[PDB]
């Protein structure tokens, strides 16, 4: 199925099961400890050995020698895998840093060996005996120090320039020029990265924790230099990812290598203290915004430059793209600048680019609104753009930012806010209200599925799509149930296995829409095959109450499969609609905060998100995404920071205590409203993403709330009490 | 230069009503005993350092973090894990409430949330105060403020918290 | 973690005797600090002696009208005890302000006093840390020092003692009761229990080889308004940036001790006597000797403002 014209009426529009807040179908497994994650597949390899990682003790240099004799001789030890003895490896396309270091050391805690042993305890103790030898090289670890030397963009990412920014900035009646920083952030998915490998001759089966099954299979094969068809990836349950499990990490590589060397299954879990430096992190940013507006509050000039750092060939944090589309302005400048830093690999984290970009942009808007004498909700409404500001002929498919904000303000009681900061108390707490816009593009990617009508009348969905806590299992079941006229509870859904059709995976918040659209495409073929088995015309047939009807004629789905089960396998493909229109998603974030008038402690008292993200496939699991993202936004705003040591070249606070994420005690009332945003330009499901959108804007809403509570702007996240303390009352 | 050989010792635990007789490395945590030695994988390992609560279990009715106690320390103890509370076709009321309110996403913290929440209601009934208990001498009440604090030792990176609270208040009434 | 033998014994006397006889032996109580450190091989004992189940877990009234708290009493049970809630409220508040429910259930009185720093350079064995390896350096001094000590420090180490319960014990003039492996007993006032880092930050307390804490004795109750204000970046499950323990009498006199500012609970008796004069005077005496880094300077203003907030709470 090629989707290249907007969707008309189709069976999903009935919304008998799609669109409804169903309990998630993996709920019984996840609440009883019977869902199996990567390290927990005992029956599949009951004598599996344990692999324990040795990370680099230096940030950067040469591994001159790696001694393994003492470890080899230790109790229960089978082997030590090293770069030397593992043989020549390839590198996967999504890995900047090598997953097995040696001789070059690219970053701190880069894996350099793996001790395989009979028990976990023996492998860990044995890993302590591995003696590495290093020669340090001079590295660069400070994004702010590298800033000054970088003032061109990358060759393949030129600046974007519309109109005359400098002229319009000069002429503007009111304007701001402000700098914002965001720190390095870490995923802290509650399930550590783990994998288990079994070889059967040249055939590899890997049980793992990965968001992108097909990317995993391909990249593992490229790395091991084996035929891709010899590798099988299995990841039905993933204990969180947040971008951090989009790629092949060193557990999967080392399990695979270990299991082949010892000719026995091996399982490898990255220990929690090693994860923040071994894996990836959201890059820190440093952002320069200059925005100009006229007498009437219409933005006339916008400039957004962002500086980020990464290893050679690594990605920038794409923090300026939202500023090309979100607000109006005839005169525009955007630009990325990428430093080389010898920290661990910077890579995607929930809403890469947009989370930090809006962290800056939406304070800047708050500031400029204040300067214009205009309510920040009205300021944003005033500068809505229903077309691409760099190409006015190019419409947004569907844009409800205005409606998000107005609805939000009405529900929130935004009019109750005191516009003069610092004037509202509740006991010892300064109370504040703030607002921010969310924005995130809707990306499309090809996705396939296989769907079976079984002879007992049940339906079987197979696809390699993942459910990382998103609810894919459930929404895919709703999709098939809707299309075939069966109740939800008759649909089996099988995910996260490379022996199933290739889906787009859980990433870019394209997963709900792409994966359900693939199922839609398979189910359309299946309906056709069913119609044909009972001698009916597909075009004139309907599917309901476990039956197919066709005018006056009527058969049961049991009869269609009397001559064996019916199987359809199809993909959805996307044409030029994402060029023709700008497909995006929008939100309004409203926050009330408390700031302690003595200590400067910040506590969120109330949060509302109003979202517009196409047709909501499941309001319950969708609401969960957004309150989840709101929680993550709170962390980014108030507590989350990977502390860089500039001298030693690593993240100092590299664990679940030192890197503070939000706890139960932090969480206020959190309300979510989904606007009816049905977008037929997106897909036949008419859906768009929420999982990353829900984070976008949250942190700046909070920052703008703290300002309203205190009169104190903080442009260096996170907004911790030390940054507020010297400007509070007495 | 070297590391010593495992010290192996016999061990009797009562896990979910069932008498288990093991021989364990003295280093083995209660957590790893359940997951690796007994194959009760419902109890999860989020951090191994007492920082997350994903390995929360009951030992003689009292909740603790199984990653920061040794198996050999609980010779003859009654251990209760998530599997002991209920299973898919006989859900515990808390397990069921969690499904109803969507108190989980990825599911990795969820065992721990559930074990803690059942013990938390018990602790309130037993009159154990908390950080947010205003009047220390009088008996604590089952408020939203109290549950949040008492549950703050179970970390959810998915951010299912607001729903977890709704599940617990439901099961409590 | 290195392999170790594990011993259960019958009496507390046996436990201390075994600690003398076996080089590298350590006592284990709740295990909530010791096992954490052992996984990383920061502690590497060859032998563990279980000190639970030896009758050291009672809370009793003393003949003087105070309280004897057993070393092995759980933190939850100490904080929940009726006498402690009415008569020693600041102890109960400090306990409840720390850690999590799971952790407080297993952690013990002795264990809590002897918990080690949360310094992140200390916890990372690839980094310079004089505490873990004498003369290797202090990475925190010119590195990430945001949560380190501002008073009582030295060039060699700037670590804070992480205990909230110890701040409340120090305020109450608590006394640590021990038995030596020899079989004699000692009382160490908690004010004299923690050594300053000086040039030997690896030396932390006054305990001898294999000395066993059996109890902590509190004197008679003071009455007054008891408060424990703990400041932290998130609402729960975090160590103190700064903490103020106070006991305020009706006439404005009282005592205070602080956490998060030094290698031990920080209380100066001259400063107690200036409470009626205000937070400014009390602070000036408490922090006359302060030596912060740029990153933890904020703690000084935090201490003063938190203390002022505490005194204002007491007036109301
Ligand atoms: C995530 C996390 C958060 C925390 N947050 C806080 C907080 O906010 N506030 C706070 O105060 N604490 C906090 N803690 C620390 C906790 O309070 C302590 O770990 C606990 O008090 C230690 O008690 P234990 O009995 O487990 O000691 P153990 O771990 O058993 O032993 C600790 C030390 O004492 C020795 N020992 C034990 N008993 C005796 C005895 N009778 N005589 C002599 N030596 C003995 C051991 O050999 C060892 O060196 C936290 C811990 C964690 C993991
Ligand atoms: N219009 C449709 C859009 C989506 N959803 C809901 O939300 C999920 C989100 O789907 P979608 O926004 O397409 O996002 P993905 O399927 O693509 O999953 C990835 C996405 O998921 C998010 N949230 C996740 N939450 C779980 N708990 N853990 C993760 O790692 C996280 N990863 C973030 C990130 S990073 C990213 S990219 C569905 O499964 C469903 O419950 C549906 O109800 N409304
Ligand atoms: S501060 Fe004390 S502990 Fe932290 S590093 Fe310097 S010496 Fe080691
Ligand atoms: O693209 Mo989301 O998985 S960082
Ligand atoms: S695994 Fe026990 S607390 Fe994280
Ligand atoms: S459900 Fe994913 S961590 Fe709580
Ligand atoms: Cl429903
Ligand atoms: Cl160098
Ligand atoms: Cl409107
Ligand atoms: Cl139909
Ligand atoms: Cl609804
Ligand atoms: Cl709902
Ligand atoms: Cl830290
Ligand atoms: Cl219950
Ligand atoms: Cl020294
Ligand atoms: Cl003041």
């Amino acid at each position: 199925m090629k989707f290249d014209k907007p969707a008309g009426e189709n069976p999903i529009d009935q919304l008998k099961v799609v669109g409804r807040p169903h309990d998630r179908i993996d709920g019984p497994l996840k609440t009883t400890g019977t869902a199996r994650y990567a390290y927990e597949w005992h029956e599949e390899a009951p004598n599996a050995a344990y692999g324990y990682i040795v990370g680099s003790a230096i940030a950067k240099g040469r591994l001159t020698a790696l001694d393994t004799d003492a470890a080899q001789k230790a109790p229960g030890v089978l082997a030590v895998i090293t770069a030397s003895n593992a043989g020549v490896l390839g590198k996967g396309d999504k890995n900047t840093a090598r997953l097995l270091g040696g001789p070059t050391i690219e970053h701190y805690h880069q894996a350099i060996a793996l001790v395989v042993a009979e028990t976990f305890e023996q492998a860990r103790a044995a890993a302590s005996l591995v003696q590495a030898h290093y020669r340090r090289n001079k590295g660069a670890y400070s994004l702010a120090d590298e800033k000054q030397a970088v003032n061109q963009p990358p060759e393949d990412t030129p600046d974007k320039n519309v109109g005359d920014f400098d002229g319009a900035f000069t002429s503007a009646a009111v304007k701001i020029d402000a700098t914002y920083t965001t720190p390095d952030q870490s995923h802290m998915a509650m399930e550590p990265h783990a994998s288990m490998a079994v070889w059967d001759g040249n055939k590899l089966t890997l049980w793992t924790s990965n968001q992108m099954i097909d990317w995993c299979r391909t990249d593992l094969a490229k790395t091991l230099k084996v035929p891709v068809e010899n590798v099988r990836i299995i990841s039905p349950y993933i204990g969180g990812g947040f971008g951090g499990k989009l790629f092949l990490r060193s557990d999967a590589l080392l399990a695979a290598l270990a299991a082949r060397a010892v000719k026995r299954p091996v399982k490898v879990m990255l220990p929690r203290p090693s994860i923040p430096n071994n894996t990836t992190h959201r890059p820190a940013t440093l952002q320069h915004l200059r925005i100009g507006a006229d007498q009437s509050g219409k933005i006339t000039a916008i400039s957004h430059e962002s500086w980020s750092g990464n290893l050679p060939g690594g990605t920038p944090e794409t923090a300026v793209q939202q500023s090309e589309l979100l607000y109006a302005g005839a005169n525009r400048h955007t630009g990325l600048r990428l430093a080389t830093l010898d920290l661990p690999e910077g890579n995607a984290m929930r809403a890469p680019g947009e989370a930090p970009g809006l962290m800056a942009l939406e304070i800047a808007i708050d500031e400029l609104a204040e300067k214009a004498g205009i309510d920040p909700v009205e300021f944003r409404i005033l500068n809505d753009t229903q077309v691409d500001p760099a190409g006015p002929t190019r419409c947004f498919s569907r844009r409800q930012l205005i409606e998000c904000l107005r609805t939000g303000a009405d529900k929130f009681g935004w009019k109750q806010r005191n516009a003069t900061p610092g004037q509202v108390r509740d006991g010892e707490w300064l109370v504040g209200h703030g607002v921010a816009a969310g924005f995130h593009n809707n990306l499309l990617e090809k996705s396939g599925a296989r769907v079976h009508l079984e002879q007992n009348g049940t339906v079987t969905v197979e696809t390699d799509m993942t459910d990382i806590g998103t609810g894919s299992y459930t929404i895919l079941a709703q999709t098939a149930a809707e299309m075939l006229g069966v109740p939800l509870e008759q649909v089996a859904v099988h995910l996260g296995d490379s022996s199933f059709p290739v889906s787009a995976g859980s990433g870019g918040q394209w997963g709900a829409n792409t994966s359900t659209s693939g199922v839609y495409a398979a189910c359309m073929k299946l309906r056709e095959m069913i119609a044909s088995a009972v001698g009916f015309d597909p075009e004139q047939s309907q599917f309901a109450d476990g039956k197919i009807t066709n005018g006056t004629r009527s058969a049961t789905l049991h009869e269609a499969t009397a001559g064996g089960r019916l199987t359809a396998e199809e993909s959805i493909e996307f044409g030029t609609l994402s060029k023709e229109y700008q497909q995006s998603t929008f939100a309004g974030h409203f926050v009330e905060v408390g700031v302690h008038s003595a200590t400067g402690e910040v506590r969120v008292r109330r949060m509302l998100a109003v979202c517009a993200a196409g047709r909501i496939l499941n309001p319950k699991t969708a609401r969960s995404q957004v309150i989840g993202a709101m929680t993550m936004g709170m962390g980014a705003a108030l507590m989350e920071e990977l502390a860089v040591d500039d001298r030693l070249g690593y993240f100092v606070n590299h664990d679940m205590a030192g890197y503070e994420v939000p706890v139960h005690a932090d969480i206020p009332k959190q309300e979510v409203i989904f606007l009816d945003d049905t977008d037929p330009i997106s897909s036949p499901m008419k859906a768009k993403g929420v999982g990353e959108l829900g984070l976008c804007g949250v942190s700046a809403a909070i920052a703008n709330a703290v300002y309203n509570a205190t009169g104190i702007r903080v442009r260096d996240y996170p907004i911790t009490l030390d940054k507020l303390l010297d400007k509070l009352p007495d | 230069a070297a590391t010593p050989a495992p010290e192996i010792m016999p061990l009797t635990l009562k896990v979910n009503g069932k008498t288990e007789q093991l021989e364990v490395d003295t280093r083995t945590t209660l957590l790893d005993t359940l997951r690796e030695n007994l194959h009760l994988i419902g109890t999860k390992k989020g951090c191994d350092h007492g920082q997350c609560g994903a390995c929360t279990v009951l030992v003689n009715g009292r909740r603790l973090n199984a990653c920061l106690t040794l198996a050999v320390m609980h010779q003859g103890a009654e251990i209760t894990t998530i599997e002991g509370l209920g299973s898919p076709d006989n859900l515990h009321p808390m397990q069921a409430a969690f499904i109803k309110h969507d108190g989980f996403q990825c599911g990795y913290c969820t065992s721990g949330q559930i074990c803690s929440s059942v013990a938390v209601l018990k602790e309130i009934q037993d009159g154990i105060p908390s950080h947010v208990t205003v009047d220390l001498v009088s008996a604590p009440e089952t408020t939203a403020d109290e549950i949040r604090e008492r549950m703050s030792g179970n970390i959810c990176r998915c951010g299912a918290y607001a729903n977890i609270l709704a599940a617990i208040e439901d099961a409590a009434g | 973690m290195k392999a170790f033998t594990y011993e259960r014994v019958n009496t507390p006397a046996e436990a201390a005797l075994s600690a003398q006889r076996v080089p590298g032996a350590k006592f284990i109580a709740g295990g909530t600090n010791l096992l954490d450190l052992m996984k990383l091989e920061i502690e590497t004992p060859t032998h563990l002696i279980d000190v639970n189940g030896l009758g050291l877990d009672k809370i009793e009234v003393t003949d003087a009208g105070g309280l004897r708290i057993g070393a092995l009493v759980r933190n939850t049970d100490l904080a929940a005890h009726e006498r402690v809630r009415r008569d020693y409220a600041v102890l109960s508040r400090a306990l409840l302000a720390g850690a999590s429910g799971q952790l407080r259930n297993q952690a013990t009185t002795a264990g809590n006093l002897l918990q080690r720093t949360r310094c992140p350079y200390f916890y990372d064995t690839n980094q310079p840390c004089n505490k873990r390896l004498p003369g290797s350096g202090c990475a925190a001094l010119e590195g990430f020092s945001r949560q380190h000590a501002v008073v009582g420090v030295s060039e060699a180490c700037i670590a804070t003692h992480p205990s909230d319960m110890a701040v409340a014990m120090r305020l109450l003039d608590a006394v640590v009761e021990t038995i030596t492996p020899e079989g004699k007993t000692r009382s160490i006032t908690l004010a004299d229990f923690y050594h300053p880092p000086g040039k030997t930050p690896h030396i932390e307390t006054a305990l001898l080889p294999g000395e066993l804490i059996v109890a902590v004795t509190l004197p008679p109750p003071l009455g007054g308004k008891h408060i424990y204000r703990k400041v932290r970046d998130r609402a729960s499950y975090a160590f103190a940036l700064v903490s103020v323990a106070a006991i305020i009498q009706p006439d404005g006199s009282g005592r205070v001790a602080l956490g998060g500012v030094a290698h031990k609970p920080w209380r100066i008796e001259a400063a107690d006597a200036q409470l009626s004069q205000g937070a400014q005077a009390v602070y000036d005496t408490l922090f006359a000797s302060a030596h912060p880094t740029a990153e933890n300077t904020f703690k000084l203003l935090l201490a003063k403002r938190t203390l002022a907030s505490v005194l204002a709470e007491a007036r109301a």
